[PDB]
């Protein structure tokens, strides 16, 4: 049913399936910690995942898949996909990384967790990336579905890989629209794809640090417990 | 028995 | 640059006569594998296969065009990408194992020497079986290895090096379309192409994570590029 | 400096 959807079916499928923006509960008037930030952080993250499972669910091929193959997709790339729309959002914000929109930081305000400020300039060049390019939101979800069916890919996977193919098309589709010449279309396809090599690299090393913190014992809730012990 | 499976159950 | 005006045809021979030799390891099979003595044959010809990779990179059209700090900082960033996408190549035509060297080679079995190693052989087994499935190959292989040079490390510090990814792009694409692939099965194996690079990303960071786990035999030469990872 | 800074240039 999937592999019957046009180019345009696609794309309006995944666009209705957009999560919303949620806000986070930074408190102006409280003073800033390590412990707080990292706090406003998790809790957005979890409030988040649970949009996340839901727009899941809406990806054309994913609710094919078997429940323990979605399970296993989805604990391979929350981070990933929690990125790429941080990312996303941040675009129109230059030198910022708009987590929520009453939450805006700068690199400065990221020193206040103790080497946060490596990962920070890589989402930063990565959003910065994207304005350069000037990447659409249609292209947008596309990217982030590629992600959710393409990171823990690697005994059916056929079907997976058939719709990542679509998707491949249905990006192809959007950039012939756009005016593209046939020379412009793959090599825009492929900036967009080593982009995601990033977003992996960003996220393993987001991993690394959170389930270190796990061990530091200093307000991790329990879907996104269950979410680290899968990289672990 | 995973949350995120009890999640996507549903 | 000299590397842009290059057609797509001596982009290919460039690349080709780049490529790096296949080093033996020191291999002994009359002793059997412990966790330390298989770590130490690995580090070994990985140090020794650093030395020619630094050759390649230098012959990778663009690369030398770069600063030399912005030639250290993609080198440091890749390299173990780079081993990787090397070992998975050449371990294609062996399924189920994996061929370090001529006179190593190992299944997953053997990866059970090493405490946890088999998790990250197994995923380097499943990129063989991936390539060998789609028919990779070796002109498409010389590309993809010059695209993790240099994107693996172009956020970390750069309009030139993504003109030669767009280059190395045009030279992929060139090469399928010889091949007879249809314009839809071309952009098609382009992407499936580039999200491998995803999962190399992926076997990197976990075996980058574990190495410099063990630190606490390796060469001093490893043990800069390890420390580059922190 | 580096080794690979050596190596680069050599
Ligand atoms: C990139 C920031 C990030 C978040 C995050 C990202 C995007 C969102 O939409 C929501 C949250 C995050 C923070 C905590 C979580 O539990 C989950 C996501 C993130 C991810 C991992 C690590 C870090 N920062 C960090 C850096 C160094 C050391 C430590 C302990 C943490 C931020
Ligand atoms: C995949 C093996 C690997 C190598 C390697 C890769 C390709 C080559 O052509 C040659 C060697 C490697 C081994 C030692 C090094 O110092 C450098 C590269 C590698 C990389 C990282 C980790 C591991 N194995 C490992 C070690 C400890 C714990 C775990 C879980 C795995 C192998």
């Amino acid at each position: 049913l999937a592999l019957s959807l046009t180019a345009d079916q696609m794309v309006s499928a995944l666009l209705d399936a957009e999560p919303p923006i949620l806000y986070s509960e930074y408190d102006p008037t409280r003073p800033f910690s390590e412990a707080s930030m990292m706090g406003l952080l998790t809790n957005l993250a979890d409030r988040e995942l649970v949009h996340m499972i839901n727009w899941a669910k809406r990806v054309p091929g994913f609710v094919d898949l078997t429940l323990h193959d979605q399970v296993h997709l989805l604990e391979c790339a929350w981070l990933e996909i929690l990125m790429i729309g941080l990312v996303w959002r941040s675009m129109e914000h230059p030198g910022k990384l708009l987590f929520a929109p009453n939450l805006l930081l700068d690199r400065n305000q990221g020193k206040c967790v103790e080497g946060m400020v490596e990962i920070f300039d890589m989402l930063l060049a990565t959003s910065s990336r994207f304005r350069m390019m000037n990447l659409q939101g249609e292209e947008f979800v596309c990217l982030k579905s590629i992600i959710l069916l393409n990171s823990g890919v690697y005994e059916e996977k056929d079907h997976i890989h058939r719709v990542l193919d679509k998707i491949t098309d249905t990006l192809i589709h959007l950039m012939a629209k756009a005016g593209l010449t046939l020379q412009q279309q793959h090599q825009r396809l492929a900036q967009l794809l080593l982009i995601l090599s990033h977003i992996r690299h960003m996220s393993n090393k987001g991993m690394e640090h959170l389930y270190s913190m796990k061990c530091k014992n200093v307000p991790l809730s329990d879907l996104l417990l269950e979410m680290l012990d899968a990289h672990r | 028995h995973k949350i995120l499976h009890r999640l996507l159950q549903d």
